Order: structure tokens, then sequence, then C-alpha cells
RNA sequence: UUGACCUCAAAUCAGGUAGGAGUACCCGCUGAACUUAAGCAUAUCAAUAAGCGGAGGAAAAGAAACCAACCGGGAUUGCCU
RNA sequence: UAUUGGCGAGAGACCGAUAGCGAACAAGUACAGUGAUGGAAAGAUGAAAAGAACUUUGAAAAGAGAGUGAAAAAGUACGU
RNA sequence: AGGUCGGGUCGAACGGCCUCUAGUGCAGAUCUUGGUGGUAGUAGCAAAUAUUCAAAUGAGAACUUUGAAGACUGAAGUGGGGAAAGGUUCCACGUCAACAGCAGUUGGACGUGGGUUAGUCGAUCCUAAGAGAUGGGGAAGCUCCGUUUCAAAGGCCUGAUUUUAUGCAGGCCACCAUCGAAAGGGAAUCCGGUUAAGAUUCCGGAACCUGGAUAUGGAUUCUUCACGGUAACGUAACUGAA
RNA sequence: GAUGGGGUCUUAUGGCUGGAAGAGGCCAGCACCUUUGCUGGCUCCGGUGCGCUUGUGACGGCCCGUGAAAAUCCACAGGAAGGAAUAGUUUUCAUGCCAGGUCGUACUGAUAACCGCAGCAGGUCUCCAAGGUGAACAGCCUCUAGUUGAUAGAAUAAUGU
RNA sequence: CUAGCGAAACCACAGCCAAGGGAACGGGCUUGGCAGAAUCAGCGGGGAAAGAAGACCCUGUUGAGCUUGACUCUAGUUUGA
RNA sequence: AAACUUUCAACAACGGAUCUCUUGGUUCUCGCAUCGAUGAAGAACGCAGCGAAAUGCGAUACGUAAUGUGAAUUGCAGAAUUCCGUGAAUCAUCGAAUCUUUGAACGCACAUUGCGCCCCUUGGUAUUCCAGGGGGCAUGCCUGUUUGAGCGUCAUUU
């Protein structure tokens, strides 16, 4: 769960983390929270461990 | 701290590039710290030096323009002076210095003499 | 005095004429070349019915003479012209109900 | 309404930012006359009208 | 009736925002800015509407370009360093 | 056939320029009524307010198709009269 | 020569917070109106927060003491 | 008219006399602004059938929670969903100074956070009543008319060429801006489960549409572009530009 | 060119199968600070109708009322061009590959979330609609669901509603 | 009536009468009658009770709506040059 | 006689008068001329370690670069070499830049964060399709260039 520029669409958001953790993204679904900016749920391919690369990113 | 402009402006755009995204880099691990954290106050030297580099960027970009541009007219408007809109579009020394001809020999003929009154 | 009801039926704001259900102006075919040196057949495809008109139309189709294609004219429907009765429009066209001479 | 435009939702995103009381700490500081946020708008009581 | 039952019938806005003032002032049918007069070239003002002159004149805002233009001036529309 | 000329076009052609804001003052256009006349219609308010167009640091005007009637003066503007 | 606008200054037998610009304050703000528009109120602890540690009654707010201060007949409901 | 002194309070400037000057003296103006009374602990807080008992919490319970009992809305509901409108009121934790015209431990209140996931639902696209540029013509002008008009109003496919780009080879075409419906028209998604708060959107499973690439199988052909049925017609396919 | 005999077609709709019982539901037993499960069964066969609601079909009545447009998609006529034999031609048949952006999405929708100066007996568009009585989505009672909210206590004068 | 909460209109000062006179109908003045704290529930005689600078009538050298063979004009239209 | 009512004084309330203050206003005088298609004024939305507003600024976002001064800022936290120095600061100055979405607002629109087209480049086995990045596409008018139209019209043909 990241949050992501006001001007970002799907693609760029795939494409930039598919750059920023070299990991395949299945599918991405974006939202426009309340306070104004926005959300983008994820989903990673079954290959890769979206517990085992949040604490090297460095939160979990 | 953070970066010094006038050690920056001696590296080439590579290294200035590889400095930006390291930087930027650094502003991320920040940023996911600065949750974690009460406060962060790291984060501004990062954020400005991030500022400064791609000030010294666009500089040498310009200025590489500008010698591209140099010793001849019509450079980019970016470039060329910004002064006002009235000014630009007034006339120039030169335009406004043209005189005819016969005013020209006019004042080569008469023009105001200095003289002083007394004797 | 305020501006009589009468007066105001000229700006046609609530005074226009409603032309939502109407089959188009019922006009007759142009005076081309055909119509003035010989005549022209077309065919009554169907008589229709006409909002705001007590008269019913006639959709008469003639073929193009310049382009392959056809041409749909609303003639005013006379009384006796039935579907699938041609319709014969022009100087030389003979006297019957329907024609256009 | 449910189906809204992105202004709306834009202007209803900082009015819900801009609900909030003052820092206490603003209080503090020297020179200050800043007691309480007079800005301060609720549902129930004023509308935005937008 | 024409008082409190008739209020409740109120729920369709005539007027809208505004792009060039952000008002809520911008008529849905007439597609015309009440105060800007919005999508007009000139902006609406009157001289019979001082106040409201006063209300939307230069320094009313930001001045983003319009502040600097006196110290360019003082110092000459200088250029270099 | 070929080449001009004239007129009119088209180009995300080369290079430019106009808009809008402000408007105390300035140049024009348009243009009232309240009011006063102890009423009121010409008149007055007023060649004003509102409306519109257009500028500058000032603008406008300006070197006589002028004033004069004198032994004549001598661009324009402003003050005293 | 004009100049109730702008920028920069210098002044006053001017006003002194119901005055003076509507606005000495987060004022063309809060707020009202569909809208054009309308449009406020609101300055002053003390030289310095030194803004009442600590004890006790009270569920608590607070009170009573104690204390700071030149003065709490200055306690953020604060000059007189 | 007023002036002076004493006492108390207070804390920083002020007076006598000779003159000058004025935004110079209030009881009224249904005066203006602000404040405060008597009325007065008074009128009253009485529509919508109705509440009761115990326990818990808590300083404190007619009103909070749980249980029990009694009732009501009675499917043209006091239920379950939505449109406009509102905008975070939704949900959780803490909380009761103000609000809930009694109370309050409760709350749509106060403080702090969390929450709205779509190729398939809508918007987006189409056009309706209608609005409205452009070419033009009016108007001192702000601007007005008009929407296909007294316009030289454009773009579509195949290619050919393989200095090669996309001109030249060609060929077709004459509507002639745009906006206008979250209820009209319209490509395509269902079930089960899941959260404090989201779901036709998330998870699992099972589908479908559009756009684009494309290979294999199948079909068809030496009678080149299928056969059968009297026929209505049938099929897995079974070229088709303007 | 009837009836009659035999066929053809639209697939709204319905039936069987797949989806799919593995789901969901109803029970039983074994369990344990516990994450709490785990293991078994059953989930079947019918009937009725001027019934209610809703969809649809074939008709009929009414009009000096005959009851939108466009986008969009398909088909047909045509025969341009391209085409096979050691080989092709076809991707409206089947399978196979990739992608599907932007914005909204919470909640109320009203005797407390909208408008009426307000937590106002007012007003504000629409979908679903059980059983009995009864002609009846009348009135009355009940089931599912939802409330038990409206300052209360004690007396029972006049005058009131 | 009690617990809690808790306004408003109105208010020169206030509040017992008879007669007299008086702005010709007094709560106050004059002469008499009289007159004893504090009050509660009702009540509608009075307070020429309250609510609004009378809406009827008159005046104003104040208007406005409307009408016409009022006065003065005028858009439009018609006729001539 | 208390209570109650009224009057006065002290103290305490209510409330904000008076007095004294004043980074504000008002008026006069002097000097100066400087907005914008090189995108103004205005608007919306955002940006701080902890900010709601004002003030400042624009994804380089209470700011960057340059110059000067020369050790701060300050409510707290934090940082220290930034302290005999190319160097602190919410400092001053300002000549270089950045300048979201808009707006005369300019690809077409707009109650839509809507719908396109062209060039270069990257990726997806791709001139055509999708996506990313960068750069563009308004109207009127002027000068010129190029391509044209018109038996408007001249000469030259065969
Ligand atoms: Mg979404
Ligand atoms: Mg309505
Ligand atoms: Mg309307
Ligand atoms: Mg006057
Ligand atoms: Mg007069
Ligand atoms: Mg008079
Ligand atoms: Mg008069
Ligand atoms: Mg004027
Ligand atoms: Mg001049
Ligand atoms: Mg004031
Ligand atoms: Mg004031
Ligand atoms: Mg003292
Ligand atoms: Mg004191
Ligand atoms: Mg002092
Ligand atoms: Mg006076
Ligand atoms: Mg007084
Ligand atoms: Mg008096
Ligand atoms: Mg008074
Ligand atoms: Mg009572
Ligand atoms: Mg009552
Ligand atoms: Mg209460
Ligand atoms: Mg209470
Ligand atoms: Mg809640
Ligand atoms: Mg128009
Ligand atoms: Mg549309
Ligand atoms: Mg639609
Ligand atoms: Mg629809
Ligand atoms: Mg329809
Ligand atoms: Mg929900
Ligand atoms: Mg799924
Ligand atoms: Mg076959
Ligand atoms: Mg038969
Ligand atoms: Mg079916
Ligand atoms: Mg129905
Ligand atoms: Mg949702
Ligand atoms: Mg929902
Ligand atoms: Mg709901
Ligand atoms: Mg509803
Ligand atoms: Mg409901
Ligand atoms: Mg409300
Ligand atoms: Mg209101
Ligand atoms: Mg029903
Ligand atoms: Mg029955
Ligand atoms: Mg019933
Ligand atoms: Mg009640
Ligand atoms: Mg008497
Ligand atoms: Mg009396
Ligand atoms: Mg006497
Ligand atoms: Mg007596
Ligand atoms: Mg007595
Ligand atoms: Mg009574
Ligand atoms: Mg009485
Ligand atoms: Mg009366
Ligand atoms: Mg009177
Ligand atoms: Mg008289
Ligand atoms: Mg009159
Ligand atoms: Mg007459
Ligand atoms: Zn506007």
């Amino acid at each position: 769960v990241f949050q992501v520029s006001m001007k970002a669409n799907k693609y760029q958001i795939k494409k930039a983390v598919k750059e920023l953790y070299e990991v395949d993204v299945l599918k991405v679904n974006t939202l426009v929270r309340p306070n104004g900016t926005k959300k983008a749920y994820v989903r990673l391919t079954a290959d890769y461990d979206a517990l085992d690369i949040a604490n090297r990113i460095g939160y979990i | 701290a953070g970066v010094k402009a006038y050690e920056l402006r001696t590296k080439s755009k590579e290294q200035l590039a590889s400095q930006l995204v390291d930087l930027k880099k650094e502003l991320a691990e920040l940023k996911v710290q600065k949750l974690s954290r009460p406060s962060l106050p790291k984060i501004k030297t990062v954020r400005k030096s991030i500022a400064c580099v791609l000030t010294v960027i666009n500089e040498q970009q310009r200025e590489a323009v500008r010698q591209l541009y140099k010793g001849k007219k019509y450079q980019p408007k970016d470039l060329r002076a910004k002064k006002t809109r009235a000014l630009r579009r007034a006339l120039t020394k030169f335009e406004a210095s043209q005189v005819t001809e016969k005013q020209r020999k006019k004042q080569i003929a008469f023009p105001q003499r200095k003289y002083a009154i007394k004797a | 005095g305020r501006v009589i009801r009468n007066q105001r039926k000229g700006a046609g704001s609530i005074f226009t004429s409603h032309t939502r259900l109407r089959q188009g102006a019922a006009k007759l075919r142009t005076l081309d070349y055909a119509e003035r040196h010989g005549y022209i057949r077309g065919i009554v495809k169907q008589i229709v019915h006409d909002s705001g008109r007590g008269a019913p139309l006639a959709k008469v189709v003639f073929r193009d003479p310049y382009k392959y294609r056809l041409r749909e004219e609303i003639f005013i429907a006379n009384e006796g012209v039935h579907t699938g009765q041609f319709i014969y429009a022009g100087k030389k066209a003979s006297l019957n109900v329907g024609n256009v001479l | 309404a449910a189906q809204k435009s992105f202004r709306i939702k834009q202007k209803m995103a900082k009015a819900k930012k801009q609900n909030r009381p003052l820092p206490q700490w603003i209080r503090l500081r020297t020179n200050n006359t800043i007691r309480y946020n007079a800005k301060r708008r609720n549902w129930r009581r004023t509308k935005m009208n937008i | 009736g024409k008082g409190t039952p008739s209020f409740g019938k109120r729920h369709n806005k005539s007027h809208t925002l505004c792009n060039r003032c952000g008002r809520r002032s911008f008529h849905v049918q007439k597609k015309t800015c009440s105060s800007c007069g919005y999508p007009a070239a000139k902006t609406r003002s009157y001289n019979w509407g001082a106040k409201a002159k006063r209300r939307h004149t230069t320094g009313t805002g930001r001045m983003r370009y319009l502040k600097h233009v006196s110290r360019r001036f003082k110092n000459g529309f200088q250029t270099g360093s």
C-alpha cells in the first residue's frame, strides 16, 4: 500500500514499482483519499513476498 | 550541511545525475523513517541539496545553449532579456538616433553655440 | 400598460411551433431538368400521418438521374393515392391523380 | 452527492484538512496573539456553499 | 405555502464555481459568471461597484510577478551578477 | 507549349505584433434623472453621474486659413486679471 | 499644467479604539444571500512568566493555605 | 455654571495664568452602539398509545449498556436501498467545559486517528428541447444576429517507392465546429467469503466484451472462392473493395 | 388456397447437464487458556391457483392526439482486386498470447445528516412489499426487520383542548 | 404543586374610590370616603391595556397605477420630394 | 418585632465607561514612472520536523542559485562544525533559475481533473495498436518565402 502522486496512473505506478524495487506487479488499484492524496494497492505476483520486501524497504 | 554549489559546479552532468538519484534514494529512505520516528529534521537538508543540484544542472545547460546561440540574432525568448513588454517594443537607441540627412546638415552647419555674456 | 398577448406572440419564446413529431417539410421535387423537359417516375413507398397536420403525407421515392442513389420527397397525399403507386412528375406526365404536371 | 466531481471532492478535502484546532505550541511563541482557530467550520452550523 | 414548505423544494443549484474567481457564481444555464463575467475576455467591473473593484483589484492577491518590478526598476533592469 | 503580369488564396511556412489588467489624472463617444424654477413642459441639474472605446508618465494642444483695428501684436499650455 | 491610482519619502494647532479608512488585531476576514452584492465585532497582565512548585478538602472543576512578584486591590474571565 | 481640600483606590503623566483655535457642554430625537433591569424563577418545556424490574459501569443513573417483561411501526413500515442536496456526519479510541431548551457516564457533540480499491456499475460516447463559435452581416461600442448560412470551409483507403521519406502514381468522398441526459440511447460479471468502518470494485472460483498481435488445428480449392434440403431453410467454417 | 397430414424457424422463456457442491444451509459428535478447530451425516420428491407483484406474447379499443433523434452494429445488392496443384488460399470456425487508462465509490436521504435562522409536527424524487379478516398494497391484529425516541414525579379544583 | 431548565410583550412614575373642576370621561389635583405586612389560584370591569407615526376623511402647489376628445411629444406606419 | 420594600455607605459582583497609552488611520507636501502572449492581474490546489490562519513560495514549493553582512534560529525538538570561515541566520540584497492547475489563456472542450492530432525517443516479437518520456498544434493582422487558383490577362509557340 503506497501513497502516490495525484498525477500518476496505474501504468506509471507499475513501471516505477518495477524500477524502484525490481518486483513484478500483478495488478494496481488506486483511489483518491478524502484528504486529497492518492492511495495505491499494488498486488505482486506469487513469486515475490510483500512481507519479505517491506522490511527490506524498512517498515513492517 | 548539505552540498555546496561551488564544488558541484566543478563536476560534469553525469556525476550530477548520479548525485541527484542517490539523493532522491536517501529522501525516500528518510520519508519511510519519518512515519516511525516523531521528528526527522534531516530531510530538509536533502531536499535543499536536490534543489541545489537541479539549479546547477539548469544553469550549466542554459550556459551551453547561450554559447550555442552566441553571436547571432534570434536567440530563444527565455534566454533573451525580459525587461518589460513596453521596453522590448520600444525603439532601439539606433532607431531613435536616426535622423534625416537634412537635419544632419542643419545640425552640422548651425549647432547650438556655447556662449557667455559679459563682454 | 403591459405588453399584450398577441404582442408577445412575436418573440417566439413559448409560441413556437412544436416540431418534434413532424416528418419534414412537405415540398415538391426540385424542377431540375427532367420535370421541365420530360417526366420522371417515382413510387409511393408509404402514406403516413403527420403530427399537427390534418392531411396525410406520402413518401415518394425517385431515382437521382446524376448519381446512383435514391431520393425521397415528401408530398402531401392526394385523395386516392395508394402505396405502390407510380407517380409521374414532369411536363410530359400524363393527367392522372397524383401527377405533378 | 455520492457521484461527485473531483473539484468538489478537492474542496471537501481541503475543508477536512482545515477543520482542526490550534497546535498548542503556537501559544508559546513570543508576541503571539492567536488564542484559537477563529475560522473553524462545522457541518451542522454553517455550510461551505460549494 | 410560499414560505417554509416551498423552501423545502430548493435542491437544484443555479450557480456553480467559476474557474476564474472560484466564487460559486457561475450560472449553469447561462454559462456565465455573475461576478467576473467568464467566459468573456474582460473582467466584470463597474464604477458603481467600487467596493467590488476594491475586493478584486490588484493587490488583493499574491502579485507573483508585479511585486518585483519595482525592485528591478530601482536597479535599472540590470543583468548578470 | 513555355514564361510572365494582375488579383485572390492556403500553409503548426520564416520573423513579428494585438488582446487582458489598472484607470487618480488624460483623449474621445454615449448619456440621464433626482434637483432648482416655491407648480411645470423650454431651461436648470449637465454638455455631469452611470455605460463604452483608447494612452502616458504625463496626456492633450501647439508653431496661425490667430488676435486685432492699434505707433499693431505674434506657437501651445497654466496662473493673476 | 493635472494627478483621491502605484512606488519611495518628509510632515500635521488632525483622530486616538462607539474616534480615525469598513479594517490599529489571522479585514474585505468571520458570516448572510441563488446571485449581483452586503459585511462586522475584536487593542492594553507584568520590567521580566517570575503564569502559582508543594500541602490539604474535593470524583473533578475548583477552593483553602503556601509561594512568585514592587503590587495577585495585576491570576492568561488579567492596566485603571 | 463650577472650583478647591481631606480620605480611599490607582499607577505615569498633568495643571494655574495671558492669549489662539474648535469635530467644545445632552434628559429627551418610536435617537445610534453597547450593557442591564422589573415582568420572573413567571408563561411555559402537554401532538405522534408506554413504559417497568434487576444487574453492570460510574463520584453521581427516570434517560448509558446488557438481560427480562410489556408495547408500537404493521410490508401505501418507525424496515431494507438509492436520486438531488450535505460533506466525513461513517468507524474506532479517549472524553463531558460548551451543545443535545430536564439530565447525561451517552451522542450526528469535543479531541485524536482510520476508512471509499472497478476493462464489465456510472461519468466519459450519442443526440433531444436547446445553447453556441466560425464565414459573413449589423452595431459608437460593451457586443447582436445567424448554425449551413451570398466560404476557395476537407479526410479516406489502397498503395507505389524501397536516394526515402512520405511526396509523387492514382482512386473515393461532400457531412460541413462544439456543448447539451449520473432517469433517454448505450460493448462486456456473476456466485461465495471477507472489514471496526469497503465492495457487482478486495480474496477465491467461474465468465464475458473491446482493441491489438499473431501461430496451430479444422474448413475450402486442380470444377479455384462449401455443401445438403422440393421448399420454408440448415451447418463449425465455407473470399468480396467502391 | 381453409380445415387436415407432414415439416421449417425466432429461443422471450422453461427443462437437463456443466458451473457445482468442493459453495452455502441445517444438525450430531469429539474436542480446548488457546490460533481454537476437527470429524461425520442430511440438503429429497411433489401439488395447487380468476391468488399478489413483475416481465413478456398474441390480440382488441381510443385519437382533428397515431404517440423522439443520433451515435452505434449487422445484413443484403454489386463485382473491384487477389487468387491453387507439389501447391496454396482462408482467421465472421475452434484454441492459443498481450493490454484495458482518467474520475466517483464511505455515510444520511430525513419527526436529528437536505431546505426552512434550529436536533422545527412543515416541505423534499423513486425501487422491494409476508400472513389473517375483508372486494381491497382500505381500517384492525401479527411475523421478518426496526424502534421503545418526544423533561419527569405527585394529586385529580375551576376554566379549557 | 414539586425537581431541573427557563423566555417574551410591555414599562414617565406608579397603581382604592365618589363628586367637583379641568383639554368639556382623573391613579395623581381639590373636598370627602377611608386606609394595616406578605401573599396564592382564578378572572376578564378598568388601566380611554398592548400590537402599527390611522388603511377612512382633509391638507400638501408629495407620488404612483389606470383611462381619455386633457397639454406636450414619440416608436412604428403612411404619403410626397 | 422580624421578613419584605426604599435610601445611603463599605466590601464583593455585573459591565466595560473614564484616564493614560498606540508598529493604525486621515490630510498636506516632495520625488519617480515601472504590468502583460519572454504569459500579467486574479483564482484554485498544494508545500514546513511538529501549522489551522496570516505571510512566503510552487513538486527545486515558509523556498534554490549569486552578492553582502558576519554567528545565529528559537515554542520545543534537532543539527553542530556552521564558528580565525567560500560561512550561521524565519538576516539583508537580488542581476541566475524553478514557477503545479488555471487565467487575456492559445489543440478542442469544460457543472467532465473529458476528448484528440503531429514530431522525436523508449518498451511491449510493431509505419498502423497500447503505454512511458520530451517537444508542439488558437485567432486577427503586417513583411517576406513556398505551393497554387482564376479565357482577369500579355507574349511566345507549333
Ligand atoms: Mg477507481
Ligand atoms: Mg423544483
Ligand atoms: Mg435554472
Ligand atoms: Mg443633489
Ligand atoms: Mg420645481
Ligand atoms: Mg419645492
Ligand atoms: Mg413636482
Ligand atoms: Mg464616467
Ligand atoms: Mg504628445
Ligand atoms: Mg473602528
Ligand atoms: Mg468600523
Ligand atoms: Mg497596584
Ligand atoms: Mg492593577
Ligand atoms: Mg506602568
Ligand atoms: Mg458636536
Ligand atoms: Mg443620555
Ligand atoms: Mg431637552
Ligand atoms: Mg430610546
Ligand atoms: Mg410553570
Ligand atoms: Mg403547550
Ligand atoms: Mg440540557
Ligand atoms: Mg448538564
Ligand atoms: Mg457514529
Ligand atoms: Mg450568437
Ligand atoms: Mg456530449
Ligand atoms: Mg447517459
Ligand atoms: Mg442511461
Ligand atoms: Mg426512448
Ligand atoms: Mg456499507
Ligand atoms: Mg476477482
Ligand atoms: Mg462444410
Ligand atoms: Mg394450412
Ligand atoms: Mg435467455
Ligand atoms: Mg409497478
Ligand atoms: Mg463503494
Ligand atoms: Mg456505498
Ligand atoms: Mg446507504
Ligand atoms: Mg428514500
Ligand atoms: Mg429509509
Ligand atoms: Mg439544516
Ligand atoms: Mg439559509
Ligand atoms: Mg408497491
Ligand atoms: Mg378472501
Ligand atoms: Mg390491508
Ligand atoms: Mg416534547
Ligand atoms: Mg374617580
Ligand atoms: Mg392614568
Ligand atoms: Mg394643589
Ligand atoms: Mg385627599
Ligand atoms: Mg395592603
Ligand atoms: Mg384571562
Ligand atoms: Mg380589563
Ligand atoms: Mg388600543
Ligand atoms: Mg399619522
Ligand atoms: Mg397652498
Ligand atoms: Mg404623477
Ligand atoms: Mg388631445
Ligand atoms: Zn467568475
